[PDB]
RNA sequence: UCGGAGUACAAAAAACCCUCCGAGUGAUUUUAAUCUAGACAAACCAGUCAAAAUAACCAUAACAUCACUUAUUGAUCCAAAAU
RNA sequence: GCCUAACGAGCCUGGUGAUAGCUGGUUGUCCGAGAAAGAAUUUUAGUUCAACCUUAAAAAUACCCCAAAAACCCUAAAUUCCA
RNA sequence: GAUUACCCCUUCUACCUUUUGCAUAAUGGUUUAACCAGAAAAAAUCUAACAAAGAGAACUUUAGCUAGAUACCCCGAAACCAG
């Protein structure tokens, strides 16, 4: 057993775990020629890039909204400025100060 | 028209050895007989 | 011994409140039913025999905390707001619905 | 949180919408499959012979 | 209801249903309601008035009546002068 | 009642409802019969359209 | 009657001390969960099944990347007795296109972009 | 069988040969119309509200009231009365 | 009491395949989804509706759901509603 | 399950019916052969003919009409009536 200290050492808890001892191939020709891939080793393959682009798709949204709160902000207060800077010069009693 | 007439020609000829009722035209009866439909018969 | 106490059994008249805040509602949609006045009716509500509300008007729903001033007519309320200090105001829950659509829109029939 | 209450306000809805209008094209789709004069012309093919 | 009746062998139909009850070509089904004529002093203005409105059936009534009356009673009638005679087919139905 | 090549007439049908809808509409081509299904109520649309082609 | 648990909002406050022990960011919170689901849905209420899974959590031992916003945050707090947070480090940073396919991650919870090369 | 309070503490619903109160109608005149949007409630049958519009009368007048006001009630068929 | 080995009323045949909400039985393989009870009822050993569910079909929104919001003497766990 | 080896070892509370729950000390069966129990097409879905019309008369028709396919058991009372 001892899974804690695999964990520990950075490996997987079980030794099936994304290893040396699994993503190597286990046979090949004699010759020297590559043997064709296996089933379960492709497949994992294609979990593992899917999960990858999901970790880059979220990553890019949270940034993304974080852009966006930024321009808001900065919109509002360019608002408010155009406002001061559009009304008309108050006469009122100033005219008579 | 018909383009379905040429490939008769190569097809054996047509008897009542060999004919086809239009699938999905007579759905299946179902008895009363097995572990399913058993012991109760709905 | 026997039972004594008899006629215990009736079924709830689902009294309560029906639409709340924010809904959108027509005109004729009940807003809430009630036995005692717990919601006091408010702008474009009405009031029904039974002291139901029920909206006048189609907009949005909303519920406000507002001050009572009874009707004079109405001597019990009157005589409680006689009796109350200098200093205090009796205040009530009402439903509002604030209308969305405008009355009306002019539009061009005919050019001569 | 990494971002608060207000920076999060919909901040991925045009996925959320393109994945609901998937959703509804997928399921609108359902119809009876095409029909070809050669599966009902590969019936005949029972009685082949060797002549 | 007679699914089989014992001289002609067709589907017998009821009676009872035919006498009160009202069959519009687009399936539903009129009927009056009950108690418009039992005690009319002791109700008020607008519940006598409620009474004495036709009402439509819901679907397990429906259903329920197409299997009591034979397929006489579900034929398209042209009568003269009907006042029922608009209201045979249905309109404007976005299911 | 649809003789010759129903694929063609489906192909012609979809491209002339797209811009009505805005997809290419859900279409059934049954060559043992000659006959070619379209959902939805586009009778009207269609006789006027087989008019104008003169069948 | 049994019904549902309001958290107060007292527990999620970190101790000076937490930040240490748990090896946390003081001044900078992390970008991304991991989220490994433990225990079992059967014997909980309804309410925790459907909260598993809309997480994508059904099957245990797998993990699933989720975002730190507090939508998320939300629910978690619901089934966080029933799985395992852990944050999600980069080493290399976010994967380009171009090594899509050799991503792996490991246990500790980091992961590596360029697995086995060569 | 029907209503009110607690059990049922805060939207609705929720039981017992469970704990306590009632109803099977009176008093009065303001004798309370016709027609229709939209809703509450509900297995069904039933029950409830209701703007606009029309008539009634201040000539641009609709909640019968009071008694915890909530309950004061009965489906078809059939019978009798003017219809 | 007795009336051909069973008499609170004989035996045989016919009506008769009497009728049972009650008991027992219900015959090949494999695969998909899958329900514990709200309301009336000479009704609670049963039926007919509602809910839930199965098969097919159409359509757009469903769950989670922040702030705001839901009663007057005192009142917990918490519900309703909603981006 | 195995094993060089039949046992020895290890692991497993008969089967149907009926129930909230049956190894139950709840029901039935000594075993074998033969015999013994789901049946109907009004509305519907699937396939096809022809289509504002369909059907080999009599009918149905605001996409309908005609034809096919898909359906709903066996054994048992005490009794009642006539000859
Ligand atoms: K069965
Ligand atoms: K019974
Ligand atoms: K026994
Ligand atoms: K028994
Ligand atoms: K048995
Ligand atoms: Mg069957
Ligand atoms: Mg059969
Ligand atoms: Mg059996
Ligand atoms: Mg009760
Ligand atoms: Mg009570
Ligand atoms: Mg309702
Ligand atoms: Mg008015
Ligand atoms: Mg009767
Ligand atoms: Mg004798
Ligand atoms: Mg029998
Ligand atoms: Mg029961
Ligand atoms: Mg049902
Ligand atoms: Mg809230
Ligand atoms: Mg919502
Ligand atoms: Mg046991
Ligand atoms: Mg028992
Ligand atoms: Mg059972
Ligand atoms: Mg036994
Ligand atoms: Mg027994
Ligand atoms: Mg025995
Ligand atoms: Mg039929
Ligand atoms: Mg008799
Ligand atoms: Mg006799």
């Amino acid at each position: 057993a001892g899974s804690q200290w695999r964990l520990q050492q950075g490996f997987a808890a079980n030794p099936s775990g994304y290893g040396p001892l699994t993503e190597l191939p286990d046979w090949s020709y004699a010759d020297g020629r590559p043997a064709p891939p296996m089933k379960g080793q492709l497949r994992r393959k294609a979990q593992r890039e899917k999960f990858a682009r999901r970790v880059v798709l979220l990553s890019q949204e949270m940034d993304a909204g974080l852009q966006a709160w930024q321009l808001r902000q900065q919109e509002k207060l360019q608002e408010e400025e155009g406002k001061q800077k559009n009304a008309l010069k108050s006469k009122g009693a100033l005219l008579q100060n | 028209g018909p383009r379905a007439l040429d490939l008769l020609r190569a097809l054996p000829r047509v008897s009542l050895a060999n004919l086809k009722p239009n699938p999905g035209s007579r759905k299946p009866e179902r008895r009363p007989r097995g572990r399913r439909r058993g012991r109760k018969c709905g | 011994g026997s039972s004594k106490n008899l006629g215990g059994k009736s079924p709830g008249k689902r009294f309560g409140i029906k639409k709340m805040e924010g809904h959108y509602v027509h005109a004729g949609n009940i807003l809430a039913t009630q036995r005692h006045f717990r919601w006091h009716p408010g702008a474009h509500v009405g009031l029904g025999k039974n002291k139901c509300l029920y909206a006048l008007e189609e907009g949005v729903v909303r519920y406000t905390k507002e001050v009572y001033v009874p009707n004079p007519s109405n001597s019990e309320a009157v005589d409680l707001v006689t009796r109350l200090p200098q200093g205090a105001v009796l205040y009530k829950t009402f439903v509002h619905v604030v209308p969305a659509k405008p009355e009306g829109t002019f539009k061009l029939v005919a050019m001569l | 949180p990494f971002l608060t209450a207000e920076q999060e306000r919909g901040h991925a809805a045009v996925r959320r919408a393109a994945a609901f209008q998937a959703l509804k094209a997928a399921q609108a789709a359902r119809f009876p499959a095409h029909r070809r004069l050669e599966e009902q012309l590969g019936h005949l093919l029972v009685t082949r012979k060797w002549s | 209801v007679t699914y089989f009746s014992s001289r002609k062998g067709k589907r017998k139909t009821v009676k009872a249903v035919i006498y009160r009850f009202l069959r519009l070509h687009s399936g539903l089904w009129l009927r009056r309601k009950a108690g418009y004529k039992k005690k009319l002093w002791k109700k008020t203005a607008a519940r006598k008035r409620r009474l004495r409105e036709f009402v439509f059936c819901n679907k397990t009534q429906s259903k329920l009546l197409d299997k009591m009356t034979t397929s006489f009673w579900k034929r398209r009638n042209w009568y003269a002068d009907d006042p029922y005679q608009k209201y045979q087919d249905r309109t404007n139905l976005k299911v | 009642k649809v003789e010759g090549d129903i694929w063609a007439l489906q192909k012609d049908v979809e491209d002339f409802l797209s811009p009505l809808l805005g997809k290419t509409p859900v279409t059934q081509v049954n060559e043992v019969t000659g006959t070619l299904r379209v959902k939805g109520y586009f009778d009207q649309q269609l006789k006027a359209w087989l008019l104008e082609k003169g069948f | 009657k049994f019904t549902r648990s309001r958290i107060p909002d007292k527990v999620f406050q970190p101790s000076p001390e937490d930040h240490e022990k748990y090896g946390g960011d003081p001044q900078y919170p992390h970008k991304l969960h991991i989220v490994t689901r433990i225990k079992s849905t059967k014997r909980r209420p309804y309410w925790e099944k459907d909260i598993i899974k809309m997480l994508g959590l059904e099957k245990a031992h797998t993990p699933q990347v989720h975002k730190n916003i507090p939508s998320v945050n939300a629910k978690l707090k619901v089934v966080k007795h029933l799985i395992r947070i852990k944050p999600l480090k980069l080493p290399q940073g976010l994967p380009t296109e171009e090594d899509m396919a050799n991503t792996c991650l490991k246990s500790n919870g980091e992961l590596v972009v360029r697995w086995l090369l060569n």
